[PDB]
DNA sequence: CTTGACAAAAGTGTTAAATTGTGCTATACTGGGAGCCGTCACGGATGC
DNA sequence: GCATCCGTGAGTAGAGAAGCACAATTTAACACTTTTGTCAAG
């Protein structure tokens, strides 16, 4: 009277989006299995954020630099957009240097190169310089999970240095849907459609697998008694 | 009822179409038997009066008509549903 | 599991037999134990006094005594057998000649008299019936004032109903007074000197009131005699009939001085002496003795009206809605009331067989035919609106059934005469009709209920209890007193705080004539014995009813008596302190005469050992079917060996759990949106409460076939039904019978039917088909009993009734009947609706599994989810505080009786919640568990909400939360918390008699209608929706033509377009094009009928033939 | 809502008229067994069966997929109602 | 009175698409049992015509491929449903019936407000437009997807209300 | 309890009664149906946009949704001119026309604003789509063939019950 | 029971006729042919 | 209407108004068949003048 | 194909009982019976 | 002009007590050939 195992069958667009179906579940399995993952995936992915930036001759970080239209602020926000994947499992921590000078739309790609450092958005905007203006910028990128506010860790290498929120988390969304199903005379039964958007540091695909390894992984943990 | 004059119609297609496999006087001889031309059962003389033959000649064409049908409704099975 | 009683006021009486209405009337009106020199006149004694002795004159038929007999059947008998409960009636006469002297006595057989049970209904043609009591204006004397006349008033003489006319007594603006008889106006000053009236006697006993009395001045009619005024009033009254004296004085009699055709009524005699000052001799207008008429109440009425219209002292209007002036009449009058019309019918055919003559050997039996009076008895008792099918769905529903007042039936209101005076709350409703149960819609107002300690006396007007309170103290002494007694007196209320015996409060709360007023206790007169007296008993039994709105309370209430009763019935958690006493007068359940030892416990009998020594046995009621199809049984609820009390509860009845009321089931309920499931009124419940059998109730439908004899012979009832195969024919035993046991579903035999066919040669198609198979046509068709669709279940019984059985009164041409019972055992689905006590009823749309419900930390899931947008608009919080008391008493295995208006209280309540945390979190401390991360988060946005009081412990905060009934909850979907605490209780919730298993229908082609031909209508008739003409607005506003004419034509009355519909359907092929309805040749046949010539044109104004050639000659 | 229900009402003048249309067409697809479609196989309507994806078998829901092709020509007084009948036979002889 | 017609109690159809109901797969067999007959003899789940509506006579003979032929026969279909009293147009609107378990009409939670409909016992009646006019007339004209906006006020009528506006206000 | 039972009863009579009005309102005005686009006429009504108010005896502006609902979905009978936009004779009128007029008239630019109607129209047997204006289901002009004297029964005859009678 | 004036009923829009291009262009070249 | 907030178009009013102002009564029959005080629509008496004008009447 | 032959099956002409229709009872009898009025406003006529 | 009686109308579902004589007409039980229906002959 067991059920037959379900079809996973997977919609992925690009590298930044996907829907992943699995169908038939037993009633009430399509909610046993999307919320964990969904919390796993908002949570447990590893990725990289900047934790970390500093800029010359700015003190705080609700000022504004002379010849910049973005304030402090609009730089830090842009900076949080910033994906960047790390090459080197071994590697942890980089900083990345930009030297620019107006006038000039500073981007992604403005950055110095690094070593097994590859910045998956260089068309990402950061800052627009007029002429006269220059812009002295050394971030600090770490490696982490999940979302962690600026004042919970505040990061800082040098002097003036401004934490910033470090949005570890890969992917940017997740929402699960499940749907009533049948399967001949049987109509309990769950279809669980989960969506995951992701910043294209790791496909969505690559996202899931990780989530189920790890939720397999705790799995493990109820074993070995005391 | 709507049902009972359904049937009805779906009973004269099927004896219609079951009645075609016959020939074209031994046909009509069923027909003229049973009334269904004229809604009257037509004796072996008056039948015979339109064919010209003799009483007992329908009998052998009218029953040999019958029994062909029977072996054409065993091998199509077309119309057993129409009589319970 | 202990019962805590709140409450601070003491009842010194208890509630009175809550049927007495009903059995006490009719005991007195039957008088069938007092021994005949004894009985007094009322009821059918005053009934035969009245009607005999019938003298024709000379012939004299006189009454001596009556009798009743043993009932020929008993009681479960006359039910099986579709008997009426009835006693057979015997008159002893006597015949008196009066020219010879000689005296002939014998008993004569009257008929039968339909006998009451014990719990006051009647078993009418086996058919459980209630006689719901009538409430009209009381017979006597009523001064209104003229609405046209400012400052001039009508004097009302009222007789019984059907008793007399209505007299009008009318200062006319001419001057004369007017009286109105039978719609004929006529001046009083007449009718005055016929019953015996000089000019001086008017002016000396009414001259004293201005110069009214002028106005009653006609020098005419004092100068002619009384028997010539009599004479000239007859003429009045009946013009063109022939004015004999003989014959005028005979109408005038019988028209306000016949006793046995004018009857004021004792009521309506005892309200006339009130009003008028003066003592009646009689129940007639006037007296006619020595040859001539004598006025008994036209003088006292007229000198009122004329001092009520000059203004004197002591004079004032009547209050016809007063409920001093509305008088209940109860079953026994009802029935004695049709029983003297059946004797007064029984008493002309006297009459007439004593002109024919024979009188040599004429005895009272051959004068007597007793046929008229039985049919009268019948008639009341089949075809009354007063009579009603009993409503038992619980024993509750047959309480209130009989306490029903209606003031609709025979000689009542009707709702186009019903104007808002009638149906409105009068303030003498106060202790005596309950001004909350009623039926919402056209009804209201109309039928309403018995308060819980009122009682109707002897005159039919409804007394309530009082307490009496001399020196400022309250006494024991209670008094029940009518409505125009009680605006006599200072009335203080129950609540009234008392230091013992004594008013303790410097200011009181009291009634005088209806109106709230502040009086010192000195002034206190009498005292409300409870709360409870204002209300009926099914308002009574909703627990903080002074928390709920009146519109909510009153759905509460009614829905109480629609409740079923349910195989684990639990009384409520939260009870009013009502729920013995409604099952222990409902004679629903089964007690111990006396003190004894129980002998013997089974499922079907109980046999107690009392202490004198005697066996007694008692059968119990096991799957009865009542008459709503809810089974009734009744289960042991005592052992082998055990000592009972005089009184002790021997086995529950239906819908009771020891010997408590037990309409429902105590569930925990979460007052929470639960993802648009609880949307408008919608209830969200747990698969647990399938999984225990909660909500789980049995009916039993009964089935019923007659093999008839026909004239091409009769119907077998057998098991070779023709053309059906052994699987049909599966279940049926030798007799043609569906098996006991056998699960039966739709389409399946109950008992197999052969009726003979009729004569009718076959179409030639099938002549031809049946010569093909070689099968011979039989003479039988099948014509057998089967399961409806959407119905089935178990067969439990199967009652064969046949001719010539002993007290089978089968109609003529049946030879047998087969009665077949199908159990079905109905667990909770999608669609039954669900209530509580306050009025919050929805229908069951979502059965979650136990793991998606929210559950209590300790994980506990709920068991009914409440949206909380129901509450605000109805503002019935009683349910609030009936969820909080219920969450406190989950916690401490306890329940509670909080009395109406006098009961548990918010700050009492919250320290029954504050030990209950001690049990709900306390326990977690010792089991070694801190607070819930989940927890901290709650309370953390609790603090935001203003819930708790910020600076506290985790713990305090928990339990601040839990004093306002409030606990975390946690999602079963996610097992993250809600983010803002839940109202989470245990609360009492029933399962009505409406359930979409009885109500869901449809229907492809069915029966139509003889001459409309359209479909029939209703399911048990596999009937069509009815599209009526506002669902045919909606598809003109729509647009939809083809829409609407395919339900105009194709699917209702086109009967070739509905032939052709079916066929092209079932072809795979478009409908065709509709014709025209054949309701419309019926509208222009029957329009000729008329003899209006109604033709349909075409656009060159020739005429159409609608009728297929079919109606030219 | 049905599928370009917008469109499907901005071509015509009447609300009604659509409705006539559709309706028509309809019976047009069931008397020639949708032989006479303007729709492209792949642009067929279709239907999820347990045996398999089969041609959707209401012909109301074709016809409004027509119309939003632009294939089909709708008006009054068109062509001869005797003509149309008897030259779609022609064409569609089912 | 009207044939191809029933009625039953209706529940809450959260999950429902505005443009959907939710009806019993017993009551769309009777309703639908024309079309039914039709499906199941193009199948191979009765002979004939005659033969299949023997099967559905008896519940007990119904086989489980009738159930999957109802669905095709009610694709693209739609019903009327009504509840009284049909104050204005809108209480009787046309839906895409969903077969679903049970006896209870599933009712989308937007439109009640137009049917002045709520769920503590109300009944409404189902009809079965036949014809290509019919369904063409309630797909387009009295879909309730189409009706939106009140024809007496120009206002929305099917607009959130109750647990909608309160978990958007929250 | 008085006013409660007061007002169940109350309820009960008006429906009948609310009913009763309905029926009578369907079968003075079921047979008028937009039958033409354009009757031509030249008629039309003036509805204000001020009314006179008795405590200061002067014109006061109309309450908004009393203007919407005698202005909006209506067809412009003469062309008008406010705030510098000009709204062409034969001009649906829009919910955000209303809202110009409504401006335009605090300003003190326009008192009325002159509109095709059922009152003037000289269809036969019904209306023309132009005096109708609007479907309002569909916020669009009417549709020829739609029964408006059917649904303007449904829409005064639908709210009876919710008046306090 | 007839088709009401209204809706799709009303003779402005019921006497609307439905044809594709293909089966309307053989009626074309049917009349120029003969 | 206004008093317990229900909103309702004018127009739906005016459709019920224009069918109490339909008929008329005739004051002076002129030079036709019709009666004084006979009461018909507005729309045929409307119609019959435009013929009596066509002709002189 | 006819042509006899049969035993029904059906039609048909009597005759009987069963059913149905009609007339007739001679002291004198000579004008009925049941109702019996708690709603409201609305036309529309019909006369003071 | 006005007062009065009459006639009209007042929500939708569903769910539920004569008897007898005799004649006159009809029914039904018979018989009868009459006509099929048929099963053997060529
Ligand atoms: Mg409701
Ligand atoms: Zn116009």
């Amino acid at each position: 009277s067991k059920l037959k195992a379900p079809v996973f069958t997977v919609r992925t667009q690009g590298r930044e989006y996907g829907e992943f179906v699995l169908e038939p579940l037993e009633r009430g399995f399509g909610v046993t299995l999307g919320n964990p993952l969904r919390r796993i995936l908002l949570s447990s992915i590893p990725g990289t954020a900047v934790t970390s930036v500093y800029i010359e001759d700015v003190l705080h970080e609700f000022s504004t630099i002379p010849g910049v239209k973005e304030d402090v602020v609009e730089i830090i926000l842009n900076l949080k957009e910033l994906v960047v994947r790390f090459l080197n499992p071994s590697l942890q921590t980089v900083t990345l240097l930009l030297k620019a000078e107006g006038p000039k739309e500073v981007k992604a790609r403005d950055f110095l190169p690094v070593a097994d450092v590859e910045i998956m958005n260089p068309d990402l905007h950061i800052a627009t310089l007029e002429e006269g203006g220059r812009l002295n910028m050394e971030v600090r990128v770490d490696r982490g999970v999940g979302y962690v506010p600026a004042e919970k860790h505040g990061i800082k290498d040098r002097i003036n240095a401004i934490p910033v929120d470090a949005v570890f988390s890969p992917v940017r969304r997740v929402a699960f849907q499940v749907e009533d199903t049948r399967l001949g005379q049987r109509t309990d039964l769950d279809k669980l459609t989960l969506r995951i958007w992701t910043d294209g540091s790791v496909t969505p695909l690559e996202a899931l697998n990780q989530a189920v390894e790890i939720l397999r992984e705790h799995l493990t943990y109820f074993s070995n008694p005391q | 009822s709507p049902v009972d004059a359904a049937t009805q119609s779906l009973l004269s297609e099927e004896l219609e179409k079951a009645l075609s496999k016959l020939s074209e006087r031994e046909a009509m001889v069923l027909k003229l038997r049973k009334g269904l031309i004229d809604g009257r059962e037509h004796t072996l003389e008056e039948v015979g009066a339109f064919f010209g033959v003799t009483r007992e000649r329908i009998r052998q064409i009218e029953n040999k008509a019958l029994r062909k049908l029977k072996y054409h409704e065993s091998r199509t099975r077309k119309l057993r549903d129409f009589l319970d | 599991m202990e019962i805590k009683r709140f409450g601070r006021i003491r009842e010194v009486i208890p509630l009175p037999p809550l049927t007495e209405i009903q059995v006490e009337s009719y005991r007195r009106a039957l008088q069938a134990d007092v021994p005949p020199e004894k009985r007094e006149n009322v009821g059918i004694q005053a009934a035969f006094r009245e009607t005999f002795p019938i003298e024709e004159e000379g012939l004299v038929l006189d009454f001596l005594e009556y009798r009743l007999g043993e009932p020929p059947f008993p009681q479960d008998e006359c039910r099986e057998k579709d008997l009426t409960y009835q006693a057979p009636l015997y008159a002893r006469l006597q015949l008196i000649h009066k020219d010879t002297g000689l005296i002939k006595e014998d008993e004569v057989f009257l008929g039968h008299i339909p006998l009451m049970t014990e719990d006051g209904s009647f078993i009418i043609n086996g058919a459980d019936r209630v006689i719901v009591s009538q409430i009209h204006r009381s017979p006597g004397v009523y001064f209104t004032p003229d609405p046209a006349r400012p400052g001039r008033y009508i004097a009302s003489i009222i007789p019984l109903p059907k008793r007399g006319p209505w007299i009008d007594l009318e200062v006319e603006p001419n001057g004369v007074v007017s009286m109105k008889v039978n719609k004929r106006k006529f001046p009083l000053v007449l009718l005055l000197r016929v019953l015996g009236y000089d000019q001086e006697t008017l002016a000396r006993e009414l001259g004293a009131y201005g110069e009214l009395v002028q106005g009653l001045m006609d020098e005419s009619v004092f100068a002619m005699r009384p028997e010539e005024a009599l004479i000239r009033l007859f003429t009045l009254l009946r013009p063109g009939d022939p004015p004999k004296r003989d014959k005028a004085v005979a109408y005038v009699y019988g028209l306000i001085a016949d006793p046995r055709r004018y009857d004021l009524g004792e009521a309506g005699r005892y309200k006339a002496e009130e009003k008028l000052g003066i003592r009646l001799s009689g129940r007639t207008l006037a007296r006619f003795e020595d040859g001539e008429f004598k006025d008994e109440v036209f003088l006292p009425t007229l000198r009122y009206l004329f001092a009520l219209t000059a203004g004197v002292p002591g004079h004032e209007v009547d209050d016809i809605d007063h409920l001093g002036n509305r008088r209940i009449r109860t079953v026994g009058e009802l029935m004695t009331d049709q029983f003297r019309v059946g004797l007064a019918r029984l008493a002309r055919g006297v009459r007439e067989r004593m002109l024919m003559g024979s009188e040599d050997s004429l005895t009272p039996a051959k004068l007597v035919n007793s046929r008229p009076l039985e049919a009268a008895i019948r008639e009341f008792f089949s075809r009354s609106q007063l009579s009603q099918f009993k409503d038992e769905t619980n024993p509750l529903s047959s309480l209130r059934h009989k306490r029903r007042i209606s003031a609709l039936g025979p000689g009542g209101l009707t709702r186009e005469r019903a104007g808002f005076d009638v149906r409105d709350v009068h303030r003498t409703h106060y202790g005596r009709i309950c001004p909350v149960e009623t039926p919402e819609g056209a009804n209201i107002g109309l039928i309403t209920s018995l308060a819980a300690y009122a009682r109707v006396d002897e005159l039919g007007f409804i007394r309530t209890p009082y307490r009496r309170v001399v020196g400022g103290v309250v006494t024991d002494e209670v008094v029940y007193m009518t409505a125009t007694e009680e605006d006599r007196y200072t009335i203080a209320q129950a609540n009234t705080p008392l230091e013992g015996n004594r008013i303790a409060a410097e200011r009181v709360v009291a009634r005088r004539k209806g109106e709230p007023v502040i009086v010192s206790p000195e002034e206190v007169e009498f005292m409300d014995v409870s709360p409870k007296q204002v209300f009926s008993v099914n308002t009574n039994l909703i627990p903080f009813l002074e928390h709920d709105d009146a519109n909510r309370a009153l759905m509460g209430s009614n829905m109480q008596t629609q409740a079923v009763p349910l195989i684990r019935a639990q009384a409520p958690v939260v009870m009013t302190g009502l729920e013995e006493r409604v099952v222990r007068d409902s004679l629903a359940a089964l007690y111990a005469e006396e003190d004894g030892e129980v002998a013997k416990v089974d499922g079907n009998r109980i046999v107690v050992r009392y202490e004198d020594g005697r066996l007694v046995e008692y059968p119990l009621r096991r799957f009865y079917r009542s008459n709503q199809g809810t089974a009734l049984d009744q289960r042991p609820r005592v052992v082998v060996g055990q000592r009972v009390r005089k009184g002790d509860l021997l086995a529950d009845g239906p819908a009771s759990e020891n010997g408590f009321l037990a309409l429902g089931q105590n569930v925990l309920v979460a007052i929470m949106p639960f993802d648009g499931y609880n949307f408008e009124d919608a209830i969200v419940i747990s698969e647990e409460l399938l999984k225990r059998d909660f909500y789980t109730s049995i009916h039993i439908e009964r089935y019923e076939i007659e093999a008839r004899d026909t004239k091409l012979g009769p119907e077998r009832i057998t098991r070779d039904i023709p053309h059906l195969s052994e699987a049909a024919l599966r279940d049926l035993d030798e007799e043609g019978v569906v098996r006991i046991g056998a699960e039966v579903k739709p389409g399946d035999i109950l008992v197999g039917r052969t009726s003979f066919k009729g004569e009718s040669e076959p179409t030639p198609e099938e002549r031809l088909l049946r010569s093909i198979f070689g099968e011979k046509a039989r003479d039988v068709k099948d014509t057998s009993l089967r399961v409806p669709p959407g119905e089935g279940g178990i067969v439990v019984r199967t009652v064969r009734l046949r001719r010539g059985d002993p007290g089978v009164e089968l109609k003529p041409g049946v030879r047998e009947v087969v009665r077949v019972y199908v159990a079905q055992k109905r667990k909770l689905q999608v669609g039954d609706k669900l209530a509580n006590r306050h009025g919050n009823k929805g229908v069951v749309a979502k059965i979650l599994p136990v793991e998606d419900m929210p559950h209590l930390p300790d994980g506990t899931p709920v068991d009914v989810i409440l949206n909380p947008l129901g509450v605000p608009s109805r503002m019935n919080l009683g349910q609030i505080l009936e969820t909080h008391l219920g969450l406190a008493g989950y916690f401490l295995g306890q329940r509670y009786i909080s009395p109406i208006f006098d009961g548990a209280k918010e700050p009492e309540i919250k320290e029954l919640l504050a030990q209950a945390f001690e049990v709900y979190f306390g326990k977690r401390k010792g089991e070694g568990f801190g607070v819930d991360k989940r927890e901290v988060e709650v309370l953390r946005r609790a603090e935001k909400l203003g819930l708790v009081t910020p600076g506290k412990t985790p713990e305090e905060q928990l339990k601040e939360l839990f004093l306002q009934g409030k606990v975390v909850l946690y999602d079963g979907r996610t097992g993250e918390p809600i983010e803002g605490p839940i109202v989470v209780g245990q609360m009492f919730i029933m399962k009505l008699y409406h359930m979409v298993e009885d109500k869901m229908h449809a229907r492809s082609t069915g029966p139509y209608s003889l001459i409309t031909q359209q479909p029939l209508g209703g399911k048990a008739q596999f009937g069509g929706q009815r599209f009526g003409e506002m669902e045919v607005w909606a598809l003109e506003a729509y647009g939809a033509a083809h829409t609407l004419q395919e339900m105009l034509t194709l699917k209702s009355d086109d009967i070739e377009g509905r032939n052709a519909a079916y066929e092209a359907i079932i072809k795979g092929e478009d409908v065709p094009e509709p014709s025209v309805p054949e309701s419309f040749r019926v509208l222009v046949k029957e329009l000729q009928a008329l003899a209006l010539d109604v033709q349909t044109l075409d656009e060159k104004d020739n005429p159409v033939d609608i009728f297929e050639g079919l109606a030219s000659k | 809502a049905e599928p370009g229900i917008d469109k499907l009402f901005g071509m015509v003048d009447s609300k009604y008229r659509l409705t006539v249309v559709v309706a028509k067409r309809a019976q047009q697809l069931l008397r020639h067994g949708f032989k006479n479609t303007v729709l492209e196989p792949e642009e067929r309507p279709k239907m999820q069966t347990l045996e398999g994806l089969f041609d959707d078998p209401n012909a109301v829901t074709w016809a409004m997929k027509e119309l939003l092709t632009g294939r089909l020509v709708f008006g009054e007084n068109l062509v001869p109602e005797d003509r149309l009948q008897k030259e779609m036979e022609r064409l569609y002889p089912v | 009175r009207v044939d191809y017609s029933g009625r039953s109690v209706i529940v809450v159809g959260p999950q429902l698409k505005l443009h959907q109901c939710g009806l019993p797969k017993r009551m769309a067999l009777e309703l639908f049992k024309p079309f039914l007959l039709k499906k199941m003899e193009e199948k191979g789940i009765a002979p004939n015509v005659k033969a299949a509506r023997r099967m559905l006579e008896r519940q007990r003979d119904i086989k489980d491929e009738v159930w999957d032929a109802l669905e095709e026969v009610i694709h693209g279909k739609v019903v009327l449903l009504n509840r009284a009293p049909t104050l204005h147009r809108l209480g009787i609107q046309a839906f895409q019936p969903v077969l679903v378990e049970g006896q209870s009409i599933q009712l989308h939670p937007l439109v009640c407000e137009a049917f002045n409909a709520d769920f503590d016992g109300d009944q409404m009646a189902v009809h079965v437009p036949l014809s290509s006019f019919a369904q063409a007339e309630a797909r387009i004209q009295m879909l309730s997807a189409h009706n939106l906006l009140s024809p007496a006020s120009g206002e929305p009528l099917a607009k959130p209300s109750r647990d909608i506006i309160l978990g958007l206000y929250y | 309890s008085h006013g409660a039972r007061k007002g169940g009863a109350d309820t009960a009579l008006r429906t009948a009664d609310s009913g009763y009005l309905t029926r009578k309102l369907v079968d003075v005005t079921h047979e008028i149906v937009v039958r033409e686009a354009d009757c031509g006429t030249t008629n039309y009504i003036s509805v204000p946009l001020f009314q006179p108010d008795e405590v200061t005896r002067s014109l006061r502006l109309r309450k908004r949704a009393d203007i919407e609902a005698g202005l909006y979905g209506r067809v412009l009978a003469r062309e008008v001119e406010v705030l510098g936009v000009r709204l062409e004779e034969g001009r649906y009128l829009s919910m955000d026309d209303v809202h110009l007029l409504i401006k335009a008239a605090e300003a003190g630019e326009i008192q009325e604003v002159p509109v095709r109607s059922p009152l003037t129209c000289q269809t036969r047997y019904g209306v023309c789509q132009k005096c109708y204006g609007y479907d309002l289901s569909m916020a669009r002009p009417v549709s020829i063939g739609e029964a408006v004297g059917i649904v303007a029964a449904q829409s005064i005859g639908e709210p009876g019950t919710q008046l306090t009678m | 029971g007839r088709l009401i004036p209204a809706g799709t009923g009303s003779d402005f829009v019921r006497f609307t006729q439905v044809v594709d291009q293909k089966t309307l262009k053989a009626i074309e070249e049917a009349r120029k042919e003969a | 209407y206004r008093a317990q907030g229900v909103k309702l178009h004018d127009k739906h009013i005016e459709i019920v108004v224009r069918q109490m102002m339909k008929y008329v009564e005739v004051t002076d029959p002129g030079d036709s068949r019709l009666l004084e005080g006979q009461v018909l629509e507005k729309w045929d008496v409307e119609a019959l003048n435009e013929r009596l004008i066509a002709e002189g009447k």
